[PDB]
This record gives C-alpha cells, structure tokens and sequence, in this order.
C-alpha cells in the first residue's frame, strides 16, 4: 500500500478500465533486460546496472540550501552574510586549485550556497567529482564553487553557484518577474537536475 | 565459543562485502571488466564467495578497512 | 534478536535505494517466518 | 525580516542597483548591511534532525514508557540504560538519567 507500490483495494483495474494516465498511475513497474546476453548470466554486472539506473536528483543530496543577494570577485571584498563569513575560507583554496575555473565578469548579485547530506552521499555512493560535472553539464549560465571532499566527520562540504548575469537575460522581456523570481526559478532547476 | 568467533568473522566480512558490492571505494559504482573493477581491486567471483579463495578476501578488505570504517561510523551519527 | 544486536552496534548497512528503517524491517519479516521443518512436530503428533 | 524603526512593522524588501533596500508603508528606507542577505532557505530532513529531538532525548531518561538496555553507564556506573531510535536511519542512542548519552553529545 506504500507510496509508489500502491496495490491496495482497487487502484490497479481502475488505472486500466479508466485508462488513466501515465502520471495517475500509483503502481507503474518496468522491466528492462540486458543487451547483452552473456551480461544477464551475471548478477553483480546486472547488479550495478540497476542501481545505475536510479533517479537520484540534486534535492535529495541537499540537507539545507541558501539563497544569497551576493557577488563574488577574487581581489574586491564583497559584502557577505556573517554567519556563512567562514566560507572564504575554502574559497581561496578552490581559486589555487583550478587555475582554469576563474570567477566570469558578469557574476550577477545571487547566491545559492548548499550544504550536502554527507550521509546520502555514502549510501547511494556519489562523489563530490561526479555532482559537479552534472550541473556544469547542465547549466552553462552559473558558476559553481565548491569546497574539499572531507573524509572528517563534523566538516561539511559546501557547493556554492553564481548566478551569471545571462541567466536572466534568457527572458527579461517578460518583465511580470522581478530579479527575485528568476532567482527563485532557477534554484528550482537545479534541485530538480 | 568456536561458533560465536566464527560467525562474528563471517558476519563481518558479510557486511564489508554487501555494503562494497557495487558500491566503489573509489567514488561512485564499481567498473568492471575482464571481470575485475578498475577503480579498485574487486574481483567478480569475491563478492559473494569468501570462503574458496580466502587469501583474496583477506587483502581487499585489508585495503579498505578503516575506510569502511570510517563510513560506518558517519552514517550512524546525527 | 540477532538482527536487533546487529542494530545496536550498527551493523546494518543497508544497500543502495534502501533505507535502514526499510532494510531492518525487510531483515525481521524474512527472520519471522516459520520453516518448512514445523510439520515435522505437527505430523508427529497426528496418525493420517 | 527588517522591523521599521518609527512604527515596527514588517518592511518591504526590493533590489536596486547592487543593494538591498527595505521601504516601509510609513516611508521610512533603511538599506541592510549584511544579516539581512538572506533571500530564502529551506531544510531538508527536518522529521529526523537533532533539534527535532532535543527535548524528547532529555526527557527520555526519565520517561517510564522507554525501552531499558542491560548495559552501564559509564559515569554513574548504574547498569541499566535507556535506549532509543530515532531516524529513518534507526539511529541508536543510550542516555541515563546522570547526564551520559551516547554519540558524545
Ligand atoms: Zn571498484
Ligand atoms: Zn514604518
Ligand atoms: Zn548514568
């Protein structure tokens, strides 16, 4: 009866007899078999093919996000909110560690800084490395920092994005939509990534 | 006394070999061909046998113990 | 009982897309359930 | 949020030039310095976050309704605990009634 397995008293023959559609469905499954037939003989190679195929979006590896009125520049001291002050910190060390990752010229005045489940990480296994060429695959139009892959526990690791000044000029003609919302839309699409 | 030491090895082993099981010590999903991972040393025919060849078992969780451990001990706190 | 000691020293490492909660309950229901061995007290106790 | 000075109500935040600026209906413009670059937030996994718990996990000890463990406590040596688990992690925490609880917290 569960979300997502929900074959309880009758559900199923009314999502057939109403023809209900595909996104009212509270019992949908698939199956999907190998390409390859000497794949299928294995378990472990079937093993880790089913949990590559897993949807894991950028939310659920989110503890907590924050939405920042900031700029970053490397030499100008900007105006940064005194409870995440500490994150320069690692700032500095990400500017030394990717001589090719320079902060744009037209970073726009929005900030979203993140804070990762630690935990999720382990138990999907999912690394710092693969998280953030996922969203730089995804959304040319920001600039993403990040902080050191820790092995401590106590020291959590921080993704912090840069909204570029061209993530609003996708549509601005549209003026029903202060600075705010787009902001506000944009962090939407990079949960949902 | 035999028994109890016995199943507490097995045990062990078990959980080190279904938490390593696709997940990779290296990051990510484990990578295999000619039936060994790339990123790591795992063989195909370890994880779910430890008892035909036990020196192979006894070398891979000797790489990634206290690695293990360590991700034992952070998933089990707040 | 076993299982539970399992917990307590966390020993229960549930796999990818499993949760522990969803894990330690999947390990309890399969522990439950009795063998095929428990007609062998319930056929000796009856003549067919 | 900004409490207006002259008649403490809730200021209206807008964006101009590079700034935060909080306009109030009684006129009065006050621009935040840096504890008001704050837009949103939100946090995930609330139903199993320590400061969920903090109460319950102080009160568990003396709580009858507890399940009790045969283990001693470390710093009063009384041989009996109270355990607990929380979480969707089932998350095993033993506190006594001196002050000890596990994970060191
Ligand atoms: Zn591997
Ligand atoms: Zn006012
Ligand atoms: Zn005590």
């Amino acid at each position: 009866v569960a979300g997502g397995t929900n074959k309880s008293g009758i559900v199923r023959p009314q999502e057939i007899f109403s023809a209900k559609p595909v996104e009212a469905e509270q019992s949908s499954e698939m199956l999907l078999r190998l390409k390859n037939p000497e794949v299928e003989t294995n378990k472990t190679y079937a093993q880790e093919i089913a949990n590559s195929i897993e949807l894991i979006t950028f939310e659920r590896l989110i503890l907590q996000w924050h939405l920042l009125y900031e700029t970053y520049s490397s030499t100008k001291k900007n105006v940064m909110y005194p409870d995440f002050a500490s994150d320069v910190e690692w700032m500095t060390d990400f500017l030394e560690n990717h001589p090719l990752l320079q902060p744009p010229e037209d970073i726009a005045n929005w900030c979203i800084r993140l804070e990762l489940n630690k935990t999720t990480m382990i138990l999907k296994s999912i690394s710092l490395e693969s998280i953030i060429n996922s969203l730089r695959a995804k959304h040319p139009n920001t600039y993403i920092m990040h902080s050191v892959e820790n092995t401590a526990s106590g020291i959590p690791i921080i993704i912090r994005i840069y909204l570029r000044e061209s993530a609003f000029r996708r549509s601005t003609n549209t003026r029903m939509a202060t600075d705010e919302k787009i902001a506000v839309n944009v962090v939407d699409k990079l949960l949902n990534s | 006394k035999k028994v109890q030491t016995a199943l507490k090895a097995s045990l062990e082993f078990n959980t080190f070999y279904a938490f390593y099981e696709s997940r990779c010590p290296k990051g990510g999903l484990h990578d295999f061909q000619d039936k060994k991972c790339v990123k790591c040393g795992l063989f195909t025919y370890i994880i779910y046998d430890h008892l035909s060849q036990p020196e192979l078992v006894h070398d891979y969780y000797n790489n990634y113990k206290d690695q293990y451990d360590k991700e034992k001990m952070s998933i089990r706190s707040i | 009982e076993e299982i539970n000691n399992r917990l307590l020293h966390g020993d229960i490492m549930p796999p990818i897309g499993l949760t522990t909660h969803d894990f330690y309950e999947k390990l309890q229901l399969n522990a439950l359930k009795f063998p095929d061995r428990i007609l062998k007290p319930i056929m000796n106790s009856i003549n067919p | 949020m900004k409490i207006c000075k002259a008649c403490s109500s809730c200021m209206v935040r807008t964006y101009v030039d590079g700034n935060i600026i909080f306009r109030c209906s009684c006129g009065e413009s006050v621009q935040g310095d840096s504890q008001n670059l704050l837009v949103s937030s939100k946090v995930y996994h609330t139903g199993e976050m320590e400061d969920k718990y903090k109460i319950f996990i102080k009160n568990a000890p003396f709580d009858p309704t507890n399940c009790q463990i045969k283990k001693d406590c470390p710093n009063c040596h009384l041989d009996y605990l109270t355990q607990i688990c929380i979480g969707s992690q089932k998350i095993i925490i033993l506190v006594c009634r001196c002050g000890y609880m596990s994970n060191r917290g």
